[PDB]
């Protein structure tokens, strides 16, 4: 019988202030992880077709570029999107996408990347509030996802073999030179 | 196979009561005690013959290294196995065969 | 298609030594060692650091240099008479010459105070002959005989004295 | 393959050697040509050193 | 049974070297620290796995 | 495809074959590549706009720090639990040396259930004073990681009425691990902690709301953006 | 990583880890619990993989028994820095960072050299136990040693790189003596002088 | 020599978790992967990781030099890129079952002929042959895990002067 | 006496391979143990061959004995000779 070692019985009267939320869980509080792949990436902006324009890198390694235009065409996005009726709406380029055999996948214009899901036990989501310094749970992490691309002939699993292939040929670091004189002048 | 405690995850030793005569694990670093099950405290095998066929694993039948026969699957009748001898490999291990099936993938010998 | 013969097999075999050769392994090491590992072996400590709290008014005073680049260059040969000349293995072997490369590094000096630099020759490593730094590896077939070398020859060595 | 007992896995040499041997047995036999070598040159010092024992 | 080693530790007090002497009793778990020049005594328990050097860190621990 | 131009028409091209879900022909025209499997549902991703403010981290419990390894505490706490599900960390830390997590919950599960419905069901402007009081349960020891990249992981939450997918960011990950308290510090331990903590829910301030709407602001200026 | 103990001798089958910079051999829970690990069914389970073969467990038996006494992670980081074969007199906290970088460093440097990645350490120090718990129980044959995928052959580059290096750390050296000597005479050195 | 870095970029972009996500209770049937003797983490499908790490293999995106071996035995999967390390070349035989092709070698008359010639029919050489996933090179530790034809008359199914061949009929088959 | 039991399995085959019998063992036992440890034995008509014991924290005591017991019981036979073979000589007489 290991006794309680708290027994003062001292209380704080905290009070926090709570935002609604925009959705709620149905049925469940489970929320599944998925890990970031470098082909992929996340653009919480609104798309802005004019500056994405005018922001364009160009590099003479043509790796690195071929990884920008990769991972720029490949990034997920949203924008908003004039209705025939007047309103506006939240349109989005990437969907998920379940099969019969109940996996799913995640589909960001024609490519499609499946998701390998591994059960996880006791692993939580917490909201952080650092002005009152604790800590809020949120839901539940049931399950970690992984990103895997579909097949061999897809683009971006082509492009990335392409890219890494490439980026280990380029080795030269030493660079030659012309001695016009005795490398001794200097020091005699 | 012996338990661990249940607060502290330490060993849960076996201790016995002079008054209450009952068999019972205890962790040393705390005072958790719980009801032993079994009188089972130790055994040892001088002569043992596990691991023989534990080692199995379940894709054993991609590998191309292994020799194929045509042995009859007690299971699933099947034409195809693959067979190799013990996996334990003392002096006095025996040569006799273990078959795994490519179906159900069991282990059987030919006894 | 058509079945593979043993003449097919010697027709690969016969590609493989177009390609590689028999010393290949020679000198891919050493045009490793030369191209990568002589710079990653100087950036492995890339900073020596002296300090001197000077209170002689405290002023800590911290004196660094860094190793930058370094630079290669052709085998060179150096007379008593202050001349210079390209170097090549014939004359090494008859003069009982070293067949060697000098080596630069870029130092760059600071000198960092609180109140509270260019090629620099490190040495002469010798050359594995028929390698990317050998002199011999551009010369086409007929100027290989003009400098007194057998065409037969394969490289893979070095020339000391 | 795993698991073979057979006289040809082995190092059994079935040829002669005017029909020819083949390459795993050519290579068991330079195997043990190499362990023949390996105890002549290996056994020469004991023996050199007991013959001098002996004779002192 | 007591054990005494002769060690080239040096007293905090009378600043003399290699004139400290450790005697443990594995029997008792106990371990004792005396200077030969100033006959100053450090008791100090012992464990199974115990070692000269531990009565020493532990002489250390208590001068400070 | 190095154009600019080419890039950005690649990117309206992707936007506009995005294929609607209540579309049933054309999510069974889709087909796997390799499977060659038939689509049965779809769901739209999108970010999520009311919790951009907030900062999450992905909390985990290392080894026998598991609520499900500790059966003594799981049945105290109950055998998914509202308890589990509206659970407080408190922080604290003495000095950089030593450092610890207090965890809390609600043993009676009436209160936590009444908790989570008032808490779950948060899309009017009017909070009922729910004075919950907390009791402290165990602490542990707590290390952390950061992410380099802001969405490094990203947590998807679903809704089939909607059928969209709604993703959060994840700052860090915090990994605990069990934490026996030695005998000799449990005076100092005792005046850390507290045996109850009390949560009173009340409408958040005027001026804290227009900060977390200006944080907002970076993702969404379309609805939040201050006139 | 070593065993200790004959077969139906020595009393109890302890095993002892050899340390970089110790004078001493250390029992394999000790340091298990250094690197941030008490708990001794973790450390059973980082070891053992598979709960059902209770003979490597009872082989393990014994190190749990030795290493009871310890029980804190920071008394193991201070026993494992009393015999880090350093100065005599060493205080305690500064034992204990020693302990810490010895224990980061140069314990298998090939994994990781950043701290609170020890992780990895625990896991790959559960692998080498497995492996020679497997190799003792009679369950695989031990190593040998003239295979010649084990081998690896040193060409031109490699030994060249190894020479250079040497050679290289004795001109900075130099450089270093150079420098300190010339500071006295407070110049501006050309820097083209005290390369050798 | 190689870097290590694309292939565990490859290794984390096809499923492989990492050490801090492992539980041995809970994954009592994963593969444990090494990259030059380090432990960097597991995987519960290994023989689609490994099909695909060859694959890329022979098809140039992973140096020819880099060896990959799978211990089916004791559950591991082993990637080596360090320098001096033996290897030899060896053709290789077609061994999907879903292929016609299966059971022969993938070198046909046409390489000989682009060889012979020196080109392609829209510099062919040793290296055009590497990269073609037809040659691969295999070191001593890699050899252990694989089968190998003396000739390639053996592929397919009573004189006093012709040398006799081993009959290997331990096995039904052979692939 | 104290509670704690200690009871081993014998291989029929091998103890009868080697022609023993069970109260052999047991005088054996209880020669080189006295009266320190009481001893029981299955007879040989029995299913499996047993023969237990009883002593009169022992835990490791009573493991201690067994180990000792395991180790150094010498039932018959001369003290260093290991193997014996039977061997045929041809001898002109
Ligand atoms: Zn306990
Ligand atoms: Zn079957
Ligand atoms: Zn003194």
């Amino acid at each position: 019988h290991t006794k309680s070692v708290y027994d003062n019985g001292e209380t704080l009267d905290i009070s926090l202030p709570i935002h609604p939320k925009s959705h709620i869980p149905q049925g469940k509080q489970d929320r599944w992880v998925v890990k970031l792949p470098d082909f992929l990436d996340i653009n919480a902006e609104p798309f802005d077709p004019r500056p994405f324009e005018m922001n364009v890198k160009t590099h003479e390694d043509k790796n690195q570029e071929l990884l920008d235009k990769l991972i720029a065409v490949n990034t997920v996005r949203w924008r908003y999107a004039k209705s025939e009726t007047g309103g506006i709406f939240k349109e989005t380029n990437s969907q998920i996408i379940q099969w019969e055999d109940g996996t799913y996948s995640l589909r960001v214009g024609s490519e499609i990347f499946d998701m390998f899901t591994t059960n996880t036990d006791d692993n939580y989501l917490v909201s952080e509030h650092n002005e009152e310094g604790i800590l809020m749970t949120e839901s539940t992490l049931s399950k970690s996802v992984k990103l895997v691309p579909a097949s061999f002939q897809s683009t971006t699993h082509q492009k990335l073999a392409k890219a890494l292939s490439a980026k280990q040929k380029k080795e030269s670091y030493a660079r030659s030179v012309v001695t016009k004189e005795d490398p001794e002048e200097r020091q005699r | 196979s012996f338990r661990f405690c249940l607060e502290c995850n330490n060993m849960l030793y076996p201790k016995e009561d002079k008054e209450n005569q009952r068999l019972l694990y205890s962790c040393r670093n705390c005072d958790y005690t719980e009801l032993a099950e079994d009188p089972k405290v130790y055994r040892h095998e001088l002569i043992t013959n596990i691991g023989e066929t534990a080692g199995i694993v379940d894709d054993i039948g991609q590998d191309p290294t292994l020799p194929r026969s045509d042995k009859e699957c007690p299971e699933c009748h099947s034409r195809d196995c693959v067979f190799f001898q013990s996996q334990q490999r003392r002096k006095d291990t025996n040569m006799t065969l273990f078959y795994v099936c490519l179906n159900c993938k069991k282990t059987f010998r030919d006894e | 298609d058509d079945t593979i013969t043993t003449e097919d097999c010697w027709t690969v075999i016969s590609a493989f030594f177009e390609e590689k050769g028999l010393v290949s392994q020679q000198l891919d090491s050493f045009d490793e060692f030369m191209e990568t590992s002589i710079q990653d072996l100087v950036w492995e400590e890339p900073r020596l650091i002296l300090d001197q709290p000077a209170q002689h008014d405290n002023i800590n005073k911290r004196y660094e240099i860094r190793f930058g680049k370094i630079y290669l260059s052709r085998p060179t040969m150096t007379e008593a008479d202050g001349t210079t000349h390209a170097m090549f293995p014939q004359e090494a072997r008859l003069r009982n010459l070293t067949y060697s490369s000098p080596v630069y590094l870029d130092m760059e000096k600071s000198m960092f105070t609180s109140i509270d630099g260019n090629k620099v020759h490190i040495g002469k490593v010798p050359i594995m002959l028929r390698s990317k730094f050998c002199s011999l590896r551009t010369l086409d077939e007929v100027d290989l005989y003009k400098m007194k070398e057998c065409p037969y020859d394969m490289g893979g060595y070095f020339v000391i004295n | 393959t795993k698991d073979d007992f057979s006289p040809e896995s082995k190092g059994f040499v079935e040829n002669s050697y005017l029909r020819g041997l083949t390459p795993q047995e050519f290579f068991f036999h330079a195997m043990a040509g190499r362990e023949g070598l390996i105890d002549t040159a290996v056994k020469t010092a004991e023996t050199g050193y007991i013959q001098r024992r002996l004779v002192k | 049974i007591k054990q005494k080693l002769e060690t080239q530790f040096t007293c905090l007090f009378c600043n003399h070297d290699n004139s400290v002497v450790c005697t443990l009793d594995k029997k008792n778990s106990i371990g004792l620290l005396e200077c030969k020049k100033c006959n100053l005594s450090f008791q100090a328990p012992i464990n199974s796995l115990s070692q000269p050097i531990d009565i020493y860190s532990d002489w250390i621990d208590a001068c400070e | 495809d190095t154009n600019p131009r080419s890039q950005l028409h690649s990117v309206e091209r992707t936007f506009d074959e995005v294929i609607d879900p209540r579309n049933k022909n054309r999510l069974q025209s889709l087909i796997h590549p390799r499977k060659k499997i038939k689509a049965v549902k779809a769901w739209h991703f999108f970010p999520d706009t009311s919790t951009f403010d907030q900062v999450f981290h992905s909390l985990k419990f290392v080894g026998s720090a598991s609520l499900s390894k500790d059966r003594p505490l799981n049945e105290q706490l109950g055998q998914v639990n509202a308890s589990i599900l509206t659970s407080l960390f408190k922080p604290i830390e003495i000095n950089p040396h030593n450092k610890w997590i207090s965890l809390y919950a609600v043993t009676d599960k009436l209160s936590a259930e009444s908790f989570r419905k008032s808490f779950n069901s948060i899309k009017d402007d009017n909070i009922v004073n729910r004075h919950v009081i907390y009791d402290h349960i165990k602490d542990f020891d707590q290390m952390f990681r950061g992410h380099k990249k802001l969405f490094e992981d990203f947590a998807i939450s679903f809704d089939d009425i909607s059928d969209r997918a709604f993703f959060v960011p994840i700052v860090g990950r915090l990994e605990l691990k069990k934490k026996r308290i030695v005998p000799g510090l449990v005076d100092m331990v005792n005046r850390t902690n507290y045996a109850h903590i009390r949560m009173d829910l009340r409408n958040p301030s005027t001026q804290e709301t227009a900060i977390r709407d200006s944080r907002r602001e970076q993702y969404d200026p379309v609805n939040y953006s201050s006139i | 990583i070593k065993l200790y103990g004959r077969e139906d001798k020595g009393t109890g089958r302890t095993i002892k880890a050899t340390l970089p910079y110790v004078k001493q051999d250390i029992p394999i829970v000790i340091v298990f619990r250094a690197l941030g690990v008490v708990p001794d069914g973790e450390i059973l389970q980082h070891i053992c993989y598979d709960e059902n073969d209770w003979q490597m467990l009872e082989m393990l038996k014994p190190c749990i028994e030795e290493g009871f006494v310890i029980q804190d992670k920071e008394v193991a980081l201070d026993f494992i820095g009393r015999r880090g074969s350093a100065a005599l007199g060493i205080r305690r906290e500064k034992r204990i960072q020693y302990a810490k970088d010895i224990l980061q460093k140069e314990l298998l440097p090939h994994i990781t050299q950043e701290e609170g990645f020890e992780t990895r350490k625990t896991f790959f120090l559960g692998y080498m136990v497995n492996r020679l718990l497997l190799c003792a129980l009679e369950r695989k044959d031990q190593d040998d040693r003239d295979h010649f995928g084990k081998k690896r052959l040193d060409l031109a580059g490699p030994l060249l790189a190894n020479l250079f290096r040497i050679l290289f750390r004795k001109l900075t050296r130099e450089i270093y003596r150079y420098m300190q000597r010339c500071i006295e005479t407070d110049r501006d050195f050309n820097l083209n002088l005290a390369v050798k | 020599g190689s870097p290590s870095e694309p292939i565990i970029n490859f290794l984390e972009e096809w499923g492989m978790e990492p050490l801090e996500d492992y539980d041995p209770a809970q994954h009592t049937k994963s593969t444990r992967i090494f990259v030059n003797g380090v432990w960097t983490g597991i995987h519960r499908d290994p023989s689609m990781l490994v099909s695909t790490m060859r694959d890329l293999r022979r098809s140039g995106a992973i140096s020819p030099e880099v060896s990959i071996i799978r211990d089916i035995r004791e559950r591991e999967f082993k990637i080596f890129t360090d320098v001096g390390r033996v290897y030899r070349p060896l053709f290789i035989v077609e061994d999907d079952e879903s292929k016609d092709n299966k059971g022969e070698l993938r070198i046909t008359k046409e390489h000989i002929r682009k060889i012979q010639q020196g080109y392609d029919d829209d510099v062919y050489g040793w290296s055009s042959l590497v990269t073609s996933g037809v040659i691969e090179y295999v070191d001593g530790e890699e050899e252990e895990t694989i089968m190998i034809a003396m000739t390639p008359e053996d592929l397919q199914t009573n004189d006093t002067a012709k040398r006799i061949k081993p009959e290997m009929s331990t096995s039904s088959h052979h692939t | 006496q104290s509670p704690w039991l200690l009871r081993l399995e014998l291989d029929r085959a091998r103890m009868l391979d080697k022609q023993l019998t069970m109260n052999q063992v047991a005088d054996k036992i209880s020669e080189v143990f006295s009266d320190d440890l009481f001893v029981m034995w299955s007879e040989d008509n029995a299913d499996k061959l047993i023969i237990r014991c009883r002593v009169i924290e022992e835990d490791q005591m009573l493991k201690r004995i067994e180990a000792h017991m395991l180790d150094l019981i010498a039932l018959r036979g001369i003290p260093g000779i290991s193997k014996v073979y039977m061997v045929k000589h041809k001898v002109s007489v």
